[PDB]
RNA sequence: GGCGACACACGUGCUACAAUGCCCACUACAAAGCGAUGCCACCCGGCAACGGGGAGCUAAUCGCAAAAAGGUGGGCCCAGUUCGGAUUGGGGUCUGCAACCCGACCCCAUGAAGCCGGAAUCGCUAGUAAUCGCGGAUCAGCCAUGCCGCGGUGAAUACG
RNA sequence: CGCCUCCUAAAAGGUAACGGAGGCGCCCAAAGGUCCCCUCAGGCGGGACGGAAAUCCGCCGGAGAGCGCAAGGGUAGAAGG
């Protein structure tokens, strides 16, 4: 459980390895690599347990993660579904959110194909 | 103990990432860990990490009061 | 799959499944009935009920009109079977010489 | 790429501009 | 016997804690641990490759301990459960041992749980024992990544001089088990 | 959404009648038809009667829907499912 | 308010599944059109959308403007990935009296299916097909991946 | 149609009916001898995957479990493991 909790993929650039946990893209990783000092070329297996640790300091301290960055998306969408909006009606049916037409497509929010 | 089935026990110094040191046994000697009760969000008081906000939403709004009476 | 198109009238569940039951007849011929389409409408004289379906040997494309709308649907299914019938037969009219 | 907005190729289609493509 | 500073926080800090909050008229009549008993259910090894000797092998690192194997009572259809089949594990820490492991679980392990936020308030026994169990054996600071096959958990119990779960959780707080609520 | 420079809109004709509650000692239920309008902090506790196209939908607002619009909590389409 | 519904089915398309490829940077070569509460150089704030300044032009003058594929250099190293960009959370910008139903855009985060597609089936015979970008009508904005145009690069094959 | 177990069977034994119910025609190289050690089912509570029931911890629990197979007798002060 290297950082922060998540084991980042040895073998790769550290800048494409940081993506690895959930919350954080090209650019948060852009941002650690600045903000700790080093190079986004070495591979993970090249680190010094220093600059891992700088690595590990930065981005658990910085920015919500892993599971407690789920969680508020959970409570975000728990919420939603509860004050009885439309945008939470739409979650409460598993259905698309964002005003998507429905007669068609739609698949990736219904699941694949449900035979009448 | 039966001989020969068991790993021996020896001293051993557990090193956190927040420059804590364990003087414990183990299996073995040195192990280096990412965390520990020392530096544990959990443990240190009630370190709120990441997250100070107070909520903040939702009444903490607040642009503005611009809105007539 | 099935699909039927009821054009400027109002048609029940009941009656589109008769339709289904009806044009299951071309089973028969052990074909594939490739997204077969039936259209039923209503001119002056009498209702029409046409069809077009693509098997592995060709199109069936057909009409049928008559006073009675039940009456139309069959008198497609007949022209459809004819047809269907002829495709799956006309390639062996030559084998000899 | 060119359904990806964030990359250069995805903004020349969309028509748009941005951090991932400036003008 | 080792001095294990856990132990020693036992019978330095905890010990008298313990008499001035309750009151006890005799030395024994305090609270002592008595066991760690931990407990792997495994038989996910019931079949397939019942070599479980890499668990077996982990626990032993863990716990400096090798454990024994468990076996089944009975015949049991829907789990795929022929008698005498090995579906578990189980080392049984006591003294220094089980100080030596409560140190590091406490210490080390515990904080290396995922979204670790305590332990469970009321898994308590009601005669002051106390029971939790652990998802991967990943938390112990003896096994890496690089050396496990696939994710096994555990049961851990301790086991208390206590009579009652109000003493028993006084104990283990203090010893310094880290409780949500 | 809405512009933050600009305003945090609200159709000015409903706000004067939950001015107008707050004051002589709120409440009773307040008939509208402005789905576009923000639920806005000084509503809340109310019940309001929002028209979807057909009804007027009694709304009671917590302090937990304040940002929201009104219409979000008056439903336009009455769906029960397929088959 | 609806025409935007969503157990399902069909037609047209877009974007892909990757190394003849993807990203970042630097650097080239079009044509047809459009433009006065209109196109907006250039400077400034902001990661950016955009905001503020503000010069020019009834336009072979001034602007939209960057063409993109291409070229040079550098990363990725065959992995559901630096492929793919769906879905969702959050934060913003603009038009507009107004973006709940139901706009577009930007940024953080999310990072689905998809490993080349059964039966069947479409187009195209040369500057064509394939691939690449730019304009226009409509139009406040825009659901345009549609339509009508414009050039760039540029094949295979025809016994019969 | 022979053999076993229970009932009928009238508190010794025995006791019939085309009376009431079930089993056998095997098996075990340990499931045999002996020494040593161990004790159950079940209930409540606690414990990652894990469920009514897998394995672990606590308390209660004389035997209701086990004893290859029918039934009966026996049996943890073991015949059980
Ligand atoms: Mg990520
Ligand atoms: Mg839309
Ligand atoms: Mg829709
Ligand atoms: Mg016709
Ligand atoms: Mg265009
Ligand atoms: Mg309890
Ligand atoms: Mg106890
Ligand atoms: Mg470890
Ligand atoms: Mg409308
Ligand atoms: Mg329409
Ligand atoms: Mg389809
Ligand atoms: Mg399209
Ligand atoms: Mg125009
Ligand atoms: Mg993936
Ligand atoms: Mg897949
Ligand atoms: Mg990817
Ligand atoms: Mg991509
Ligand atoms: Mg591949
Ligand atoms: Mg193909
Ligand atoms: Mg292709
Ligand atoms: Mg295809
Ligand atoms: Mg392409
Ligand atoms: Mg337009
Ligand atoms: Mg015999
Ligand atoms: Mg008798
Ligand atoms: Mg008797
Ligand atoms: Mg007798
Ligand atoms: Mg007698
Ligand atoms: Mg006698
Ligand atoms: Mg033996
Ligand atoms: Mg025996
Ligand atoms: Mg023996
Ligand atoms: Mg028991
Ligand atoms: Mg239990
Ligand atoms: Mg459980
Ligand atoms: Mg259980
Ligand atoms: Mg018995
Ligand atoms: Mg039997
Ligand atoms: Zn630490």
């Amino acid at each position: 459980a290297r950082i922060a909790g998540v084991e980042i993929p040895r073998n790769k650039r550290v800048d494409v390895a940081l993506t690895y946990i959930y919350g954080i893209g090209k650019a948060r990783a852009k941002e650690a690599l600045e903000k700790t000092g080093i190079n986004p070329a070495t591979r993970v297996k090249d680190l010094t347990e220093a600059e891992v640790v700088r690595l590990r300091e930065y981005v658990e301290n910085t920015w919500k993660l892993e599971g407690e960055l789920r969680a508020e998306v959970a409570a975000n969408i728990k919420r939603l579904m509860d004050i009885g909006c439309y945008r939470g009606l739409r979650h409460r049916r598993g259905l698309p959110v964002r005003g998507q037409r429905t007669r068609t497509n739609a698949r990736t929010r219904k699941g694949p194909r449900k035979t009448v | 103990m039966k001989e020969g089935i068991h790993p021996k026990l020896v001293p051993a110094r557990i090193i956190c990432g927040c420059g804590n040191v364990i003087e414990t046994y183990s299996t073995k000697p040195e192990i280096y860990v990412e965390v520990c009760s020392k530096c544990h969000p959990f443990y240190t008081g009630q370190q709120r990490f990441v997250d100070t906000e107070g909520r903040v939403e939702r009444f903490q709004r607040r642009y503005g009061d611009s809105y007539r009476k | 799959t099935m699909n039927i198109t009821s054009k400027q009238m109002e048609i029940t569940p009941a009656i589109r499944q008769h339709v289904a039951d009806r044009l299951a007849k071309l089973e028969k011929w052990q074909t594939h009935l490739i997204n077969p389409h039936i259209i039923l409408s209503k001119e002056p004289q009498g209702f029409v009920a046409d069809a077009t379906i693509n098997t592995p040997n060709g199109v069936l494309v057909a009409s049928g009109k008559h006073e009675d709308m039940y009456t139309a649907i069959n008198e497609l299914i007949n022209k459809l079977e004819r047809q269907l019938n002829k495709l799956q037969h006309k390639g062996e009219a030559r084998r000899a010489a | 790429g060119k359904g990806d907005r964030r990359t250069r190729r995805g903004k020349i289609w969309r028509g748009t501009y941005g951090k991932y493509r400036p003008r | 016997p080792l001095d294990v500073a856990l132990k020693r926080k036992y019978y330095e800090e905890v010990r008298p804690e313990l008499i001035r909050r309750f009151g006890y008229q005799n030395v024994w009549e305090v609270p002592r641990l008595e066991k760690v008993v931990i407990n792997q259910g495994l038989g996910e090894a019931k079949e397939d490759a019942r070599i479980l000797e890499k668990a077996a092998q982990e626990l032993a690192l863990i716990t400096g301990q090798k454990p024994a194997v468990t076996r089944a009572k009975k015949s049991i259809s829907n789990f795929k459960l022929r008698k005498g089949m090995p579906i578990g594990l189980r080392v049984t820490l006591r003294r220094d041992r089980m100080w030596i492991f409560l140190e590091k679980l406490l210490n080390v392990a515990l904080p290396r749980i995922r979204d670790f936020r305590g332990l469970n308030p009321n898994s308590f026994d009601g005669r002051g024992n106390y029971n939790l169990g652990l998802r991967e054996q990943l938390i112990f600071p003896e096994i890496t990544y690089d050396m496990v096959d696939a994710l096994r958990g555990m049961d851990i119990a301790v086991v208390t001089t206590a009579e009652t779960d109000e003493e028993a959780r006084a104990l283990l707080e203090l010893l310094g088990f880290p409780f949500r609520k | 959404p809405r512009s933050l420079k600009k305003g945090v809109f609200v159709d000015d004709h409903l706000l004067e009648k939950v001015l107008e509650l707050n004051a002589k000692g709120e409440k009773r239920l307040i008939k509208t038809w402005s789905r576009r309008s923000t639920i806005v902090p000084e509503m809340v506790g109310h019940t309001i009667a929002v028209y979807n196209g057909k009804q007027h939908v009694p709304v009671y607002i917590t302090e937990n829907m304040v940002g929201h619009k009104l219409g979000e909590f008056a439903p336009t389409r009455t769906y029960r499912g397929h088959g």
